[PDB]
């Protein structure tokens, strides 16, 4: 089972091409890839965020 | 004078937070890679700590100073604050220009 | 891919680019794409090689300033000979001369369509911060 | 667009402006607006790289030294083959003098119509200002 | 509006203007009145970009001295192919001179007909002073 | 008016004057004073922006050596087209360089007729000294 | 093996390297292939020399600016004599100025399709660093 | 720049057509104009508040 | 009602062309336009100065 993910509508910041904006990708608390992308994919959400259990 | 009190002290308390240690600032030249530049930038964040560190020759470092001065006005204005409290609580005989010692009846 | 065969077409018409292109047919006839696509990969590799330390590697958006830079590097690279004096050698050492100012921070990379470059975060770093006693306690 | 096909006829007469456009057709009968849009946009995007660490890049008027300036740069980018002696490519070089003076801070500038350019922000930062015990408390 | 057609046909003679000025007519029958308003407006815009950190833009008057290098440099602009040895480019290479001793405050800007023109605040700022004590209390 | 029409004849010949001011009528006939005084205008000009930051600008005599230096200006600006060698370029190159000496403090304006000539007060500033208690109290 | 006989062939074209590399028939009429491969190990070989400082040696991947140094160093190397003033030979010079660049810092090795190429570790080197008393005790 | 929007997908009042709903996050803070009007559609925002600036 | 006169024949700096002279202009308390140049222009009086009601 993976622990972590964001499905409150929470903003989180996704970088498209070159800039940051606002969309819900990875949203995960466990890493195992792509940590150096992911640090800026995954910067800790702006709005209400809560987890559930995808378990995937 | 307990604002002023309060301002001192905590004043005091960052300055001597920030003692220590030098400030140092790396220099890298055109054609630095990102990978390269976090490295430079822990080998200065940890050079303080760590005795010897070595860099390429085109890459400098820096050692600025960082707080150089005294804790005697923060000191005296502490003083002056908790005199003028002792005098305004207790009187400036006793507490604040203290009495001092001497017996008798 | 800063430039493609018709900005080169467009900068140094098409005749021009079927003649320094076309190895094989004397005289040329038709202009090589795979040459032309050479050409323009060496120039956009230099133009790299000069903007790596200041801006993203694979940029989303190709500014005009560099898209002139690859048409005149491509152009320059076409040709098997070059000697010193020739015209485009100068346009080349020019357009060099621009990339190096743009890297040693003399030259800003301009705006691509409406938006500005993404710099690289080699400024950004500092340790970290440490000012306890300050945090209104 | 700090200068337009009107401003380069107006400058170099149209004569010239068709005889160096002109690329498909010998004699020129018409001016080519595709390679004469190119080349001023890629004089614009000079004079961005020029001026954009001190004044905002998307322009809302043009100085008449920039329609100048740009003028100049187009049609010096009309030439497919420029040499070093060409008074052409001397008036470029003079151009390029004056943008980098400008650039350098020794140069402002002037009115578009009748208001100031806008430089960017760069110089306003400073820190914040705690000056606390200094409020008329 | 630094000089009109009149400062240039006096200072190089009706002809001169004439020759220079009509780019569609061989002989020249007139003088084209539209390119001398764009050559006037080009050298007024560069002594403004020489003379923007001194002074106010919008002169409400114009110095003798100011007069001379506008034609000057109107004339030289009138040239569509100006060579480096060509006596006009070194009258206006040293009007240009003129023009950057004043820049650089070697030299001052005359009178306009009996008053002094009009410096900017650019040296009169400071901080505002603070001399409470001292204003006999 | 540092020079007027005779002067220049008297320094030059009434033939030369005639020969370079009379633009429309070959051979020369008269000397035409527009011509003449739009060129004195200039030279005078020329003197004020050299010796503004010195003296008064309305001067109310002028001295001798200013008759000469606005004389050879004047004859100088009579000429349309001027080239480097040409000695009446190299008198009017050291006249220049005796106006910028005297700028520069390295040559007094010498006498009108028998009175010095009136310089600014811009050394005379001192802020206006403060010394009680040595009045004599 | 920063570039192979089919990217000789592409950037200078298979005639001359065909005259270029067949030293037993004249004229020629095929590729050596032995020659060529020393050629290239050559390149390889100066470049490494270059290259050593700042990257790992057995590169995993080959960057495109290198594949253009490699493919301008092998063919200056497929020359038995090389004269100064050949135009390949001031190819080759620009190329190890490049690299020289490269080695000095002022140059940054680009992309080799889409990730970065392998810095070593000389910067990283560090003591260890003792701050005992500062773990949270 | 926009100083507010408070949307998180609720408005405060949004009262038409004599009805007053809650919906469309029209949740402004600033006297730009129709303040007095801002008071009635404003001032209620019953759910939870997300401030995201458009930078408007 | 605009306050601000200056009736008493007073002297007051305004600059005419390269020199500033005796000349009584604008002379109000007042400013709305030419504030740049009524300074250099309203420079207080070196004389008696006595302020009317104008009205105007």
């Amino acid at each position: 089972e993976v622990e972590g993910v964001f499905v409150r509508a929470t903003v989180e910041r996704r970088c498209r091409a070159g800039f940051c904006f606002d969309k819900e990708g990875q949203g995960f608390a466990d890493g195992v890839l792509s940590d150096e992308q992911l640090e800026a994919l995954e910067s800790d959400p702006l709005l209400k965020v809560e987890r559930c259990t995808f378990s995937g | 004078p307990y604002l002023f009190r309060h301002y001192a002290t905590s004043d005091l308390a960052e300055m001597l937070e920030i003692y220590g240690l030098p400030i140092r600032l790396g220099k890298y030249p055109p054609g630095t890679a990102d990978e390269e530049k976090a490295t430079l930038l822990r080998a200065v964040t940890g050079l303080g700590h760590a005795a010897a560190g070595i860099i390429p020759e085109t890459m400098a470092i820096d050692f600025q100073q960082a707080a150089q001065g005294s804790s005697d006005p923060f000191l005296a204005m502490m003083r002056q604050s908790e005199d003028a409290i002792s005098k305004a609580v207790l009187g400036g005989t006793l507490t604040s220009t203290t009495s001092q010692s001497g017996g008798g009846a | 891919s800063y430039c493609t065969l018709a900005d080169l077409i467009e900068q140094y018409s098409e005749q021009k680019i079927r003649e320094v292109s076309d190895r094989v047919n004397k005289p040329a006839t038709t202009i090589d794409t795979v040459i032309v696509d050479r050409a323009i990969a060496d120039a956009d590799s230099e133009i790299d090689l000069h903007l790596h330390g200041r801006y993203q590697l694979p940029l989303a958006s190709v500014p005009t300033a560099l898209k002139r830079i690859a048409c005149g590097l491509a152009y320059a690279n076409l040709h098997i000979v070059l000697k010193e004096e020739n015209p485009v050698y100068k346009t080349a050492e020019h357009l060099r001369k621009l990339l190096s100012g743009i890297a040693n921070g003399k030259l800003s990379l301009a705006l691509d369509a409406d938006g500005k470059p993404a710099p690289v975060a080699n400024t950004v770093q500092i340790s970290e911060g440490r000012n306890d006693w300050g945090a209104d306690w």
